[PDB]
């Protein structure tokens, strides 16, 4: 997969590809990387899909329910430290790099995780099969004090690099601005430049063309 | 090493080492064969000379290639024993890659082959 | 061996107007050796269907487990289970087994009671999701049904059209894989009523 | 793989399936298991399918020379050693071949002689090659008779490769079936096993477990 | 992992920490701008080498011990510090790669250094270096430590023998940070390419 | 079979309207230890090719001794060796992509990837690339190692297909590839800041330039980068 | 240790038309998750109205094709400007792959043309020269996702005329060259799609009594 | 391993089972009956690795007889299959695998149906009118699919296991020691003591 | 597979399985493991596949060439002399040939029949019984008991039968039974009625 | 090992270590691993003694008999001579040579040969176990021209680190001296450079 994130002047923005392999076969062209913890902590993640997906909520769920708790808003150190001490727990054996991003009552947060237990902070980073992609366009376009408008920019472009150049990579882009004032806005699906051609005759059969040996009504109501 | 041309052809088409190869058969024992009905017979002269051969021992000029097929001949004896090794090589190993004895002229096909080979190979008469 | 190419088979999933199939074919290998042709690898939970692949013992073990759960989950709710909600029971299941995970290739089919729109899903063998809206492949022949799926596939089919083209989308496949055929089955699934369909293949 | 090739008052016969599978991905189902070596001899193909067509083409460029030299027809034994010390000439180089030399000639009769990649070489009556050579050598054992029509004996084999089929996962598309004869093989066609299967079991009764 | 070019150097008024930037996996720089300088304790510093994973999990844990140590016996010896760590490097020496350098500042001992090598041991010194790029700089370094020296005096020491072990060392690049200890209070020092390269 | 030793990262390239644009940094690496740093990788051949070549130095000192025994030896008996007869890119790479093939199938390979860039007599821009393996294959940007991972995805933005040579000027392009040099230099643990860059130009001919740096770099932020999650200072 | 093989991926389709035949093949060649050329051709035209591709391991599929194509010329030179026979040729390929039968090229590969009759032929063969002649055969990485959907649209199998009750089989009506390059191209768009190594274009060698033409389609290039 | 052979005719269900037990070199004792009585009408003949073999089965039994005097009932060949292959599913992710294969052979006096289940190590159930365990069904099944019939009489069942025993006989390198043969129907199981030369 | 020989008063007794595996299938149930090196001399071989015939075939056809060549008959000494003197080179040989034999002959000269074992190895010992693999294991304790150097053929072709029985009912696979060879004074015959004796 | 060739402005200077260890072992703790291949050009070597003790061998016999039909040598072309060796038998050969001699034209010349076979030309080159602790110092200390005694001191004090870290170098420091004068041997004991 491909995701990024990157912090401008009021917030932090994330992106990521929809592309979902097992092998070289594209499973799903069209799944979200992006991953909500709290209504203003989303987490980007790449490596093994389940891992990803049940790290983030597992900790989503602790958050939340810690929230309550405290009556205060959860905060992107506390998703992060929370993370770590899971995956660093399980030595490697759960497959999720994440980018953990968003804003709390101290601030806007860009955080990454390895699968191992580590983290860094940043202003730009990326992760994934299309990484190095990514982090070419990142390197060579960010600068400091981004516009929210030029970051969304920035990341989008950052996502395609991954799409078009890595084959682990590929479909549409998701972004999710996390804007200090305001509610984080989730652009799903934010762009779809892959959308396949028509095609070239329609496969619908005459009916009846399939041999049948035998037919039953099942019965579902009891 | 030595691959001099020594069977070669003489201005009016002769390979003259082959004839004086057959000179030395005009020499050789008198032969002979016949065929019957149902069978065949080798005759061969030996020179009346000696009466203090051990003739128990003294190579017979009549050899079996296989159990089923003899070759006699005229001409040098140390070139025949030569000739007849091969062929009952030949035979032995004919049986063990077709399972089944040479005929007569696949035999004789096989060694005339070989000395066609002498007549016209380097370093050899 | 592959645990999930001992026995072999296949199960597809997809989507037409106001309904949703199901497929499956009916092999049960050990290997080289057929064993049976009669290895319906397509489950129901009252209206939400549920096709699983890979390793026969954790096929029958998987679905007498969510028959169980569904069970309890319809004593205690008192109302079947919806897709929604299974597909999240499937996913929550398999993860629960993250090291020692059940060798299988499940999907989720059926028609939402109250939203009355159809609902398809697949999942990895440790319960990741994947809700394409429309097709879901599964098996030894997952390779063949996403080459068929794809090219034959399109939206809104009428249920006797997303029959024809579920039933030859199975067919070519199984017959591309050594490990799948001995027969195959099709539920066409609606609102009100559900049909299941034998079909006639080679059986080789 | 299911090859099988038996002896019998008619002469010889030979029957095999068409399916190549790489992994469970089942790649051709029109492959000619049945090599015409020449006109009057045919080999089968189990093991590597270019180690087979390779070296039976090889080897009917070999009995060309014998009959070219000769001037008569080659023996099916000395055929058949032919082919195998070729192959003990590249013993554990890799190689991979379990074939039937088959072959019809005055002298000897129907001849077959089994022939695989160890070296291996011998004579027989009936033999089965491939995955499915257990289901084979099952329908013929019982039911082989040296006593058989041509007729009986053809439907037999392809009964057999059937048989085979139908349980091996790695054999059958279709069955090409052979009846060789002094004055040379005759190619009984090809039997698409899907057509196949059904008109058998409808006619002999068989597969009474399979629905349909 | 952090591989590493680290050093901490006990001077005159008491001690600085230095570190490069770079963390690697393979040859693709992860983080070219990572800080190896950790804070376990207001004026206890660390210096990271060896897997990220185990080096922050432990500068964590022993952050927290420190913190509770701290709340109930006022505050903590380096000494304190740093056995603190080589409990936990010692008593897990088969799952951990983790070497870290422990600096700190007590007004009764001014500066000093610990350094905890992979077994888990423990040895005080004037200074020490660490990771991948200090094999390239024990002649350096060893020629020009002199002890009691200006705070001046210590950051181009380490300034120096830091700019050659990012030279030589590929594992070892980007800014150099270093973390100054007295009783000041805490400094916080970075040099870019650009200056160190020049030297 | 065998194992690199010293060895040079990524060799990056492009097209552009008239000719090619080839640069390689000037490293010679032994593992971790950058061990030297006067390292050309670029072997220019007649005025028309440069040879970019990453992989194992010594094996590239073997190529570098190879290339110009074809000159010399493309010399003899040639009275238009400087002209008609002169060695040309297609000629000098399929030597290569030769000698490459047969040492892989020999199992004695040459430890490299190398690009060869140039122009031909027609003004035709080459550029194809061959490796240890003996694989082959040409595109508007080539680059080896690393530089397949990084540079590539920014020199592709600026030639994506076919259509876009004629299109980009030798000033655009260098800017292209200079920016990528960089790039590899910020995330390269076996990058140098200094490297050597060469033009093939239909026009102004071959143009070589050794002992250039990676300027205006970025690193002025690091400053605010403090910890690894919850420290403050 | 030192591995002389590699894997290019890229996937080529051969099909036989009563009086023409085709030679598809898509463009892309890769190496793991990165791209080497999003055009490199890999059918060919080798003389005598033969097309060819060697698809698998590029450095290795060059070499044979290289071979062959000279194998034309000396047959020529040798054999009086004599034209290939497409089964002669055929027959020349499996010996240049036996030839390697211990150090194997590592390549599925397919030849296509018209045979002695100006009937439409494709010829299939093993990485060590074992062949078939073949009336539709997809080779490589989608190979997989190809030949189930051909047996289907070009052999119409398991399809039967509506209404018979599956008694009797569709007629096997013939196939036009418009007709076919339609499901070449179905197949490459469908296959791009589901494997990552197949997309950026589609070039198709076609063959018929006039001689070799081509033509080329894009394909989704991420 | 060993021969394990099961056939469902109209009214019984034949299990044929092996008589040879080998360890090596030596063929230890070569009248062996590889099965076990669960039940009057439910007989588990078993194939596989040494002592789990027996161990499980003895388990069995126990576990049915147990079941079938707590409440003075027998339990049907289908749930008894169905606890059979609970067990076996448990052994598979299991410290110590039971391997142990088998073959449930049952007359369903409530639905007046013999029945006939095959079960694998791994707990892989399916129901069948002639079953085999191992390389077993490889010579047989050619055999059995052609001539068996849902129909048959007992005697033409066994008459059907005659014609398969021969071919494994034939074909096979092990001399297994020929077969123990079993019928199980509704007025219980017993041993067709002359399957000699019948 | 089983390969057995004894030599008793006035012959040579060869017993040799008739069975011929290859996978799960006996592709052969009458496959006769013995060459004829000479007429009064028999050889029954035992081994790796292709190599227990091809090394059978090479031997006989290079005595039936010394036979020829000197119109002579070697004595079974001097045969199992070369024997082993070949299989001695094969084990330090590139490939080596794994055949086991047994040399059966009758001595024209001295009169008496010899047995020879020879193994793979090149390990040749001259017994009044023998056998190679496990055929050795349950057989000799039989033979030890029972067997005298003045035995009558008939007397050897019991204590055979006796030690083929043997392996029936204790040797975990079916061999589908021996072929039975005897060498005397007068030549090679076999004894195609030893399924009852 | 520790080895180092460097150049002045008189001519170059080889200096080396004199341990040689198997295993913990020191073998010999007087070993010269200054090796002369002609005249006044010579050789520090580092790897399996045997085979850089071959190659020197050879070496020298390939200058011996070049200077009897050809003359005096270069110091370029004895390091060709040994990257040929080195490189056309990398795949059995663990020889890390330094080449270092005394020219007349070019004056001192250093070309150092490391695993691969390739070639570098260079100021300075340090090699062997101990080198890796010296690359530091040996880098801000190296100066182009230095004088003899200066140049001296510079490899005795570096090797002195050597020494001082590696345990598999150490005993004595040696150097030999290439310049017009001649060839001149110099020794230096561990009392004398332990404590500097």
């Amino acid at each position: 997969t491909t995701i990024v994130g990157v912090k401008f002047n009021n917030g932090v923005v994330i992106a990521a590809d929809t592309r979902s392999t097992q092998g070289p076969i594209v499973a799903d062209k069209n799944c979200a990387k992006l991953h909500r913890i709290s209504p203003k902590i989303w987490c980007a993640g790449a490596g093994t899909a389940a891992d990803t997906e049940a790290v983030t909520q597992l900790i989503g769920s602790n958050i939340e329910l810690h929230s309550l708790y405290t009556s205060r808003e959860p905060r992107v150190v506390s998703a992060l430290q929370m993370l770590k001490q899971h995956l660093f727990k399980y030595q490697g054996h759960i497959g999720a790099y994440l980018i953990v991003a968003g804003v709390d009552p101290t601030g806007s947060h860009l955080f990454s995780i390895h699968a191992h237990g580590s983290t860094d902070v940043g202003y730009y980073l990326s992760l994934g099969s299309g990484s190095l992609a990514a982090m070419a366009v990142l390197e060579s376009h960010w600068k400091q004090d981004l516009t929210k408008e030029e970051a969304i920019k920035l990341a989008s472009d950052a996502i395609q690099a991954g799409i078009w150049n890595d084959l682990g990579s590929g479909s549409n882009v998701d972004v999710c601005v996390m804007e200090i004032g305001k509610d984080a806005e989730y652009l799903r699906n934010y762009l779809t430049p892959n959308v396949r051609e028509e095609k070239q005759k329609s496969y619908k059969f005459p009916r009846g063309t399939t041999a049948v040996l035998k037919e039953s009504i099942v019965n579902i109501c009891d | 090493g030595y691959d001099r041309a020594l069977s070669i052809f003489s201005p009016d088409g002769h390979i003259f080492q082959v004839e004086y190869a057959l000179e030395a058969v005009k020499r050789g024992t008198c032969a002979v064969g016949v065929k019957g009905k149902n069978c065949v017979v080798l005759g061969c002269e030996r020179r009346s000379t000696l009466k203090l051969q051990d003739t128990r021992i003294t190579p017979s000029k009549v050899s079996k290639i296989d159990s089923h097929v003899v070759l006699s001949f005229s001409g040098l004896n140390a070139d025949s024993r030569i000739l007849i090794e091969k062929a009952r090589v030949e035979a032995q190993s004919h049986r063990l890659t077709l399972e089944d004895p040479v005929t007569v002229e696949y035999l004789t096909r096989y060694v005339a082959g070989v000395q066609q080979r002498y007549t016209q190979s380097g370093g050899v008469r | 061996s592959d645990p999930s190419s001992i026995n072999g088979g296949i199960v597809v999933a997809m989507t037409g107007k106001d309904c949703v199939a199901i497929a499956c074919d009916l092999r049960l290998g050990s290997q080289s050796l057929g064993v049976s042709n009669k290895f319906e690898k397509i489950f129901h939970y009252g209206h939400v269907f549920l096709g699983i692949t890979g390793l026969a013992t954790d096929v029958t073990t998987l679905n007498e487990m969510f028959r169980y759960k569904t069970n309890l989950y319809k004593l205690k709710e008192e109302r079947a289970i919806e897709p929604e909600t299974f597909t999240q029971l499937v996913s929550s299941s398999l993860y629960e087994r993250r090291f020692g995970p059940y060798f299988v290739g499940p999907v989720v089919a059926g028609i939402n009671s109250k939203s009355g729109k159809p609902f398809i899903a697949g999942f990895d063998l440790i319960g990741c999701i994947d809700e394409a809206k429309d097709f879901i492949v599964s098996g030894t022949a997952s390779d063949q049904l996403f080459g068929m799926c794809e090219s034959l596939y399109e939206p809104n089919l009428e249920p006797e059209d997303l029959f024809e083209t579920i039933s030859q989308a199975l067919l070519n496949a199984a017959d591309r894989d050594a490990l799948s055929g001995w027969g195959a089955v099709v539920y066409i699934i609606k609102k009100d009523e559900v049909v299941k369909r034998y079909l006639k293949m080679r059986q080789d | 793989t299911t090859t099988l090739a038996f002896r019998f008052q008619g002469g010889i016969i030979v029957a095999v399936d068409s399916r190549a599978t790489a992994g469970n991905w089942v790649a051709s189902q029109t492959v000619k298991k049945v090599i015409e070596i020449n006109p009057f001899l045919l080999g089968t193909m189990a093991g590597g399918a270019a180690d087979c067509q390779f070296w039976e083409t090889w080897l009917g460029s070999q009995c060309r020379l014998h009959e070219l030299r000769e001037k008569e027809r080659i023996s099916v034994a000395a055929a058949s050693k032919i082919l195998s010390n070729l192959v003990y000439q590249y013993k554990g180089a890799g190689l991979s071949m379990g074939t039937m030399i088959c072959g019809y000639t005055r002298k000897e009769g129907p001849t077959i002689y089994y022939v695989d990649s160890d070296g291996t070489r011998l004579k027989g009556d009936i033999f089965c090659v491939g995955s499915g050579q257990t289901f084979a050598y099952g329908v013929l054992d019982s039911n082989y008779k040296w006593d058989l029509s041509v007729e009986d004996a053809l439907y037999l084999g392809k009964r057999s490769i059937l048989a085979a089929a139908h349980r091996d996962a790695y054999s059958g598309g279709s069955v090409n079936l052979y009846h060789v004869t002094e004055d040379g093989w005759i190619y009984h066609g090809n039997h698409d096993v899907g057509e196949l299967f059904w008109k058998v079991k409808e006619e002999e009764g068989s597969f009474n477990n399979v629905i349909g | 992992s952090l591989g590493t070019s680290i050093m901490a150097v006990t001077f005159k008024d008491g001690v600085i920490l230095g570190a490069d930037s770079r963390t690697t996996t393979g040859a693709y720089i992860a983080n070219r701008v990572t800080d190896k300088l950790t804070r376990v304790h207001d004026k206890i510093w660390c210096c990271r080498s060896g897997s990220a994973a185990d080096t922050q999990a432990i500068a964590d844990i022993v952050q927290y011990h420190l913190e509770l140590y701290t709340s109930q016996y006022g505050t903590p010896s380096t000494e304190t510090a740093a056995s603190v760590f080589k409990e936990l490097c010692y008593e897990n020496k088969d799952n951990l790669t983790a070497g870290i350098i422990v600096a700190g500042y007590d007004d009764k001992n001014k500066g000093e250094v610990y350094t905890i090598p992979l077994g888990g041991s423990v040895h005080k010194l004037p200074y020490a270096i660490a990771g991948s790029g200090s094999t390239f700089i024990y002649g350096y370094c060893d020629k020009n430590f002199r002890e009691n020296m200006s705070k001046e005096e210590t950051v181009d020491f380490i300034k120096h023998s830091l700019s050659q072990a990012i030279k030589w060392d590929g594992s070892s690049g980007g800014v150099i940070r270093m973390v100054v200890l007295t009783a000041a209070g805490v400094e916080r020092l970075i040099f870019y390419p650009d200056e160190y390269e020049q030297l | 079979t065998q194992q690199p030793i010293v060895t040079g990262t990524s060799v990056i390239s492009m097209k552009y309207d008239n000719g090619v644009i080839i640069a390689a940094d000037n490293l010679g690496s032994y593992g971790s230890l950058l061990r030297f740093n006067g390292v050309e990788r670029l072997i220019p051949v007649g005025d028309n090719t440069v040879v970019g070549i990453s992989g194992d130095i010594s094996d590239m000192q073997h190529i570098e001794r190879l290339l110009k025994d074809l000159v010399t030896e493309n010399a003899y008996d040639n009275p238009l060796a400087d002209a008609e007869e002169a060695l040309e890119p297609s000629y000098i790479f399929e030597y290569l992509a030769t000698v490459m093939y047969q040492r892989r199938s020999k199992m004695n390979p040459l430890w490299n990837a190398i690009i060869v860039a140039g122009v031909q007599s027609n003004g035709d821009q080459f550029l194809r690339y061959v490796n240890l393996l003996g694989v082959t294959y040409s595109s508007p940007t080539l680059a080896t190692g690393f530089g397949a991972h990084m540079a590539n995805p920014l020199l592709r933005k600026v030639v994506d297909r076919e259509s876009d040579i004629p299109k980009t000027t030798v000033q655009v392009a260098e800017e292209a590839i200079v920016n990528a040099m960089r790039v590899l230099y910020y995330r390269d643990a076996r990058s140098s800041r200094n490297f050597s860059l060469a033009i093939i130009d239909k026009n102004t001919g071959l143009t070589f330039k050794k002992n250039l740096q990676v300027e205006n770099m970025k690193w002025d932020f690091a400053k605010d980068i403090k910890g690894y999650g919850t420290q403050k200072i | 240790q030192f591995n002389p093989y590699g894997d290019n991926g890229g996937t080529i389709l051969g099909i036989a038309g009563e009086d023409f035949a085709v030679l598809a093949g898509d463009t892309r060649n890769i190496t793991d998750y990165s791209i080497n050329s999003r055009y490199e051709p890999k059918v060919f035209d080798c003389g005598d109205n033969i097309v060819m591709s060697a698809n698998g391991f590029a450095a290795d599929g060059d070499a044979l094709v290289k071979r062959f194509k000279n194998s034309v010329k000396w047959y020529h030179f040798d054999h009086n400007d004599k034209k290939l026979s497409i089964n002669s040729a055929a027959r020349n390929i499996q010996h240049l792959l036996y030839g390697k039968r211990f150090f194997p090229y590592y390549v599925h590969t397919i030849i296509a043309g018209l045979d002695e009759d100006g009937k439409g032929a494709v010829y299939s063969f093993d990485p060590v020269g074992s062949y078939e002649r073949e009336q539709c055969r997809a080779g490589g990485a989608a190979a997989s996702l190809i030949m189930p959907f051909l047996d289907n649209q070009v052999n119409f199998k398991n399809q039967y005329e509506p209404g018979t009750n599956g008694k009797v089989k569709k007629p096997l009506k013939y196939l036009s060259v418009e007709e076919v390059i339609k499901l070449v191209r179905d197949s490459f768009t469908s296959a791009t799609e589901r494997h990552i190594q197949v997309g950026d274009g589609l070039e198709i060698l076609i063959v018929t009594k006039d001689g070799v033409r081509k033509e080329f389609y894009e394909l989704k290039r991420d | 391993m060993d021969i394990i052979l099961g056939i469902r005719v109209q009214d019984s269900v034949i299990l044929a089972s092996s008589k040879a037990v080998t360890r090596g070199i030596s063929v230890l004792k070569d009248s062996d009956d590889k099965t076990r009585q669960l039940s009057p009408h439910t007989l588990m003949s078993f194939a596989g690795e040494a002592g789990d073999t027996v161990q499980f089965a003895e388990y069995i039994q126990a576990n049915i007889q147990l079941y079938s005097i707590r409440e003075d009932y027998e339990l049907s060949p289908q749930a008894v299959s169905s606890f059979v292959r609970q067990e076996l599913a448990k052994s598979i992710r299991s410290r110590r695998p039971y391997q142990v294969n088998v073959l449930i052979g049952g007359y369903d006096k409530k639905k007046n149906k013999p029945e006939l289940y095959q079960i694998d190590y791994l707990g892989t159930k399916v129901e069948l009118p002639y079953g085999a365990h191992g390389y077993s069904g490889f010579y047989t099944f050619s055999l059995l699919d052609h001539h068996y019939r849902p129909d048959m009489t007992t005697e033409e069942g066994l008459d059907l296991l005659k014609l398969c025993v021969q071919e494994l006989e034939k074909r096979m390198p092990m001399d297994f020691k020929g077969v123990i043969v079993k019928i199980v129907d509704k007025d219980g199981i017993r041993q067709v003591d002359d399957f000699q030369a019948q």
